[PDB]
């Protein structure tokens, strides 16, 4: 029911209207949300680094890799959360395309 | 350079110099001044002098007037009387501090020395004036 | 286990407490420079008591010298007519450091219509074929086949078609045997010094467009003035730009590349040691470290070069946009004429120029002030006679 | 891909100059006159893929079409050594051996006959083109063939290839309708040419005489100093640096853009092969102070005290042992003492690139420069051709050979548009000299 | 033992903001935090990812067909 849910909430404030009212954005949005149930995400540093540089040089930025890294010590400081490169990997994935 | 020897480039300097009238010079870096030293080198026949990359520009403290002047009046009773002296009242300086310098490598690091430098500096000083 | 980039500097090591007393420190580090020499040469090159105790303070540091700077002339030799030292510094001149006139501005005025089109449809395979192409015809037909083969470039790629000023870096490599004269640090510093004079290259390019266009367009097409006053409005900020750009290219591209080049090329010519040709690279990346203002302790020559970059795209793009909406209008009266609205229209399409204008004056009048400010506030005389140029540009 | 780029020349000088710079790539390219690169040249620095096609026998044939209306030169090349460098079958000459007469409008009529067979070949070099960058015209623009069937011919590429550049090497006169020709030209040049590199047979002459020491120079000499001038604008090509390496920038970097395209050229240097010019190390300060000396410059331009000429674009393209330094140094030097004058509505372009020189080219001089500059002084030229134009149209002077060609059967009003055309270009000039230029026509 | 423990969550959190500031994501705080959350629960970020283009692409669409 999460998912559900979720998805619900998403559609009534990012959207005007709800999806459930275009059933082919409600199914599209249900069978994308149901793919997998673990994160598929570059879990590496080194992988890391390289798309958070890459999506700068598209930003014509060659100086914020420094501020990205301090920021992920900051994340990574409790080591209690295992998917801050999964939703890391979520932002890349949602500036990629328009940049 | 400190005897003006073929001063052609000196007369050159001149142009530059003279764009440079309110302050004393030593209150900009001798950078930009040995960078329009060098660009009008360049244009007068130099090529055959391999030891002009030993000169150097020196900021001294002093304009070429009142330096001379505490050189004159000091160990005597002149350094009281023109310890007010100041070069507004007199030529303004804006160039005269402009000096050569001849810094050489070890063991000529040894024939020219501060002592003799400084006399250089002054002489220079009063013929490029 | 040393690396073949450092069969030279820690193929053997040295020993403090293991040093007599009767051998120098400079002693124990030539008798380690020839012994790695000799190690290098037969590895990479592939090719061709009491006396000594007593002898130590009168001609065991001559023997010592002698010895290291012949194995080192033999080993630069070697490497400079079997691993082409020479050609891959020569390549890394002209690919990481804009040495002999070809490459980025070539491929962004050709990418030029393909740039705005779609990057989706354009890939880094197409590109890299291109360069390969073209760069035989260039001076790389004096670089080695697999120079050229690890050379690429990286370029536009999907994308729906937008900005590729920023994005174009070469990057260049040399081989194994070839890499002990240029370290890896180098060539990373080569491409750090070519992302560099991209950015640079597109700044001018930005400029270089501007100047074209209000060159070129203004004798190409005769109309009415009424729409000519926005177009004065926008192109007195936009040459103020222009003028202030091409200052900031000429100074840029003479005391950040050329002088590292020429001193780097100079060193090498004369150099007749590995530590020589090793001390030139480092030089030249001193050189091209020290001028380009982008560090962190830096921010405020960064933050004004970043503004300087936005506004020279953000006129770029204004331009074009005008010159489009332009076009279409004139081309619509010219089909309505050979087939009063549409003259009506576009002289109220001219306010709204004029006044985007004025804003993007003003805005680019502040920025550059304070960039003038912090430039001549500075301790640094170089600061301020590049404000003394701009003044002397006759536009500030 | 390759990037070709397609000579086009038309009419004696044109067909003159592409001999004479297919000539001088072969030298530079260690090619023997039959197109076979010789045993010295096997380790070359350049590719002739650039600017040649290479044959199945290692040959490199120029890219070039040679047209001409008169036998007489066609079968001069063909008894020349370079006879079996060029492509027979990429020649073509009209049998109708009566040319057009030194009438421009004839000369666009002979190419509007000819267009099939000349955009047949247009599009058989751009297919055997990888990435064919654009096409160079060599032509005068006095006379009939190279002024008419050239512009013909530009028209019909801007047609084609709407994307690719157009560079011209346009001969600018010292033929009652040559202010006619003239004018068609230049009206040509301005709307349908990306880049005019503007040779003045004047100003070529003045060298010839003055520094050469050339009692009455032949036409021999100035269209070696031509061909000169074209390798030094092939220099950028040769050696792989990072900006600025396609006719597309050329052009755009020195005529200055597509419609500001009237060329003023610069050369250096410019001394006989007799005059060893002792033991002077040529420095880059020397050298752009030469470029900047108006002896130096290959275009006759007006000292009209009326107009403040300035610059709008110089690149100098540098060829030899130069320290990049050296070449900071200068343009630095140069920018603080003023020595160029540049365009106040716009951004200076003042650009040098270092190359290396062809391995196979003698170079008397370690160090060597171009330049091309936009620069409004070459207005003054199209000032003297618009007062030659209206002198002879006030007078109806040499119309009556126009009349019998259908172009102007009726009335001269391509005349008038081509006149109304240069009046808006000198005024476009002129404006170039006011902050206010990059306005001014728009 | 529990007020640091939180302490250090809201700083991972507030990186974590800052981190998709520099990135210029422009994802918002509640959308961030939910994604987050959703990360560490267990989901692929993948099928989050599309979901979300998905609404915003119907949101955008009803929004030019408004306009």
């Amino acid at each position: 029911k999460s998912p559900n849910v979720l998805l619900q909430n998403l559609c009534c404030r990012i959207l005007g209207k709800s999806e459930a009212d275009v059933a082919q954005q409600f199914q599209y949005a249900v069978r994308v949300i149901g793919s997998n149930f673990a994160p598929t995400v570059e879990r590496d540093e080194f992988l890391v680094a390289e798309k958070i540089k890459k999506e700068l040089t598209r930003q014509r930025r060659e100086a914020d890799a420094a501020l990205f890294s301090e920021l992920h010590r900051k994340l990574h400081s409790q080591g209690v959360l295992k998917n801050k490169w999964s939703i890391l990997y979520l932002l890349l994935s949602l500036s990629e395309d328009p940049r | 350079y400190f005897l003006m020897d073929q001063g052609d480039f000196f007369v050159h300097f001149m142009d530059l110099t003279e764009e440079e009238l309110k302050k004393p010079v030593d209150d900009i870096t001798p950078t930009r001044l040995e960078a329009l030293l060098e660009l009008a080198l360049r244009m007068s026949t130099a090529n055959t002098d391999p030891f002009k990359d030993d000169l150097k520009i020196d900021l001294m403290p002093h304009d070429l007037i009142t330096q001379l002047l505490r050189v004159l009046a000091i160990e005597t009773q002149q350094e009281k009387a023109m310890v007010h002296a100041d070069p507004t009242e007199l030529t303004l300086s804006g160039l005269e501090a402009f000096s050569f310098d001849y810094v050489v490598t070890w063991p000529l690091s040894l024939i020219i020395n501060r002592k003799a430098l400084t006399r250089y500096q002054m002489l220079f000083r009063h013929m490029f004036y | 286990a040393v690396k073949a980039d450092r069969l030279w500097h820690d193929k053997y090591a040295l020993r403090k407490p293991m040093i007599p007393s009767f051998m120098t420190m400079d002693q124990c580090r030539k008798v380690l420079l020839i012994g790695k020499s000799i190690n290098f040469l037969h590895q990479v090159c592939h090719d061709q008591a009491a006396d000594l105790f007593t002898d130590l303070e009168n001609a065991f540091q001559g023997k010592i010298d002698a010895a290291y700077f012949e194995t080192s002339k033999y080993l630069l030799d070697v490497l400079n007519k079997k691993y082409s030292l020479l050609d891959h510094m020569q390549a890394m001149r002209r690919y990481l450091l804009l040495g002999q006139g070809d490459f980025i501005r070539h491929l962004m005025d050709l990418l030029k219509p393909e740039l705005v089109r779609p990057a989706t449809t354009l890939y880094q395979h197409n590109l890299t074929g291109i360069l390969e192409t073209a760069v035989r015809a260039t001076n790389a037909q004096f670089d080695s086949p697999e120079i050229l083969k690890r050379l690429d470039v990286r370029l536009l790629e999907v994308s729906p078609g937008d900005t590729g000023w920023d994005v174009f870096s070469l990057d260049y490599h040399v081989d194994g045997p070839i890499a002990t004269v240029f370290t890896r640090e180098c060539m990373s510093h080569y491409l750090r010094a070519f992302n560099f004079l991209w950015r640079a290259k597109r700044v001018e390019y930005i400029l270089t467009d501007i100047r074209k266009g209000h060159m070129c367009n203004a004798r190409l097409l005769r109309s009415m003035p009424e729409f000519s006053g926005v177009l004065h409005h926008c192109h007195i900020l936009a040459s103020e730009m222009v003028h202030f750009i091409h200052q900031m290219q000429y100074y840029v591209t003479f005391e950040v590349l050329e002088c590292s080049w020429d001193e780097l090329w100079n060193r090498v010519q004369r150099a007749q040691d590995l530590d020589h040709i090793i001390a030139a690279h480092e030089a030249f990346l001193g050189t091209v470290i020290s001028r380009c203002l982008l560090d962190s302790d830096s921010r405020a020559l960064l933050n004004q070069l970043r503004a300087v970059f936005d506004q020279i795209i953000e006129l770029q793009n204004t331009q074009d946009a005008i010159y489009r909406a332009a076009l279409e209008e004139l081309q619509r009266r010219l089909q309505f004429e050979e087939k009063k609205r549409r003259v009506q229209e576009f002289q109220e399409s001219i306010p709204k120029m004029c006044s985007q204008l004025r804003i993007l004056t003003h805005f680019y009048q502040g920025v550059v002030q304070q960039f003038l400010v912090s430039l001549t506030t500075s301790s640094d005389e170089s600061l301020r006679f590049l404000s003394f140029r701009l003044d002397f540009n006759e536009h500030y | 891909m390759p990037r070709e780029i397609i000579t086009l020349q038309l009419g004696q000088c044109g067909n003159q100059i592409g001999f004479e710079f297919w000539k001088q790539l072969c030298a530079e390219h260690g090619i023997s006159p039959e197109g076979i690169v010789e045993e010295f040249a096997t380790e070359g620095t350049d590719r002739k893929d650039v600017f040649f096609y290479q044959a199945d026998d290692e040959h490199y044939i120029p890219r070039a079409v040679l047209l001409d209306l008169e036998p007489r030169v066609i079968h001069s090349i063909l008894n020349s050594p370079y006879a079996k460098l060029y492509n027979p079958e990429n020649i073509y000459l009209s049998e109708h051996g009566g040319g057009a007469g030194n009438n421009w409008a004839s000369g666009f009529s002979q190419g509007e006959k000819i267009h099939e067979d000349i955009f047949d070949i247009i599009d058989r070099e751009a297919d055997g083109s990888d990435s064919l960058e654009g096409f160079v015209l060599c032509h005068s623009i006095a006379g009939g063939t190279g002024s008419g069937l050239g512009s013909y011919l530009l028209e019909r590429l801007n047609d084609r290839y709407p994307k690719k550049l157009v560079q011209t090497y346009s001969v600018f006169p010292n033929v009652v309708v040559q202010p006619y020709n003239s004018l068609l030209t230049l009206k040509r040049l301005t709307q349908n040419a990306d880049c005019v590199v503007v040779l003045d047979n004047t100003a070529l002459n003045r060298i010839a005489t003055d520094r050469l020491h050339i009692q009455n120079p032949s036409f021999s000499q100035i269209n070696q100093l031509v061909s000169t001038i074209m390798s030094a604008s092939t220099t950028t090509l040769r050696y792989p640096g990072y900006m600025n390496n396609d006719l597309i920038g050329l052009i755009a970097s020195l005529i200055p853009t597509p419609r500001l395209h009237f060329l003023m050229t610069g050369y250096t240097p410019l001394t006989t092969d007799q005059s060893v010019a002792s033991v002077r190390k040529t420095t880059v300060l020397d050298v752009m102070r030469r470029l900047l000396q108006p002896k130096n410059v290959m275009v006759s331009t007006g000292r009209d005290r009326q107009t403040n000429h300035c610059y709008i674009a110089i690149l100098n393209i540098i060829q030899g042992e130069v320290d990049p330094t050296q070449v900071h140094k200068s343009l630095q030097r140069i920018r603080e003492r003023k020595l160029a004058n540049f365009i106040p509505w716009g951004p200076a372009s003042i650009q040098v690139a270092l190359s290396r020189k062809s391995p196979y080219l003698p170079s008397a001089h370690r160090v060597s420069g171009l330049m091309m500059a936009n620069h409004t002084s070459i207005s003054s030229l199209f000032e003297s051709s618009c007062q030659q134009y209206d002198k002879l149209r006030k007078r109806e002077a040499f119309l009556e050979q126009f009349r019998k060609e259908d172009i102007f059967k009726e009335n001269f009003d391509e005349l008038d548009r081509s006149r109304e055309v240069v009046q808006e270009l000198i005024d476009e000039y002129h404006a170039a000299t006011r902050p206010d230029y990059i306005s001014w026509g728009t | 033992a529990a007020a640091a423990n939180l302490n250090a969550v809201r700083e991972t959190m507030d990186v974590l903001l800052e981190i998709s500031r520099i990135l210029n994501t422009g994802l918002d705080m509640e959308t961030l935090s939910i994604c987050v959350r959703l990360c560490e629960q267990g989901i692929n970020p993948e099928a989050l990812s599309s979901v979300i283009k998905e609404l915003r692409k119907a949101t955008e669409a009803l929004k030019a067909a408004e306009n």
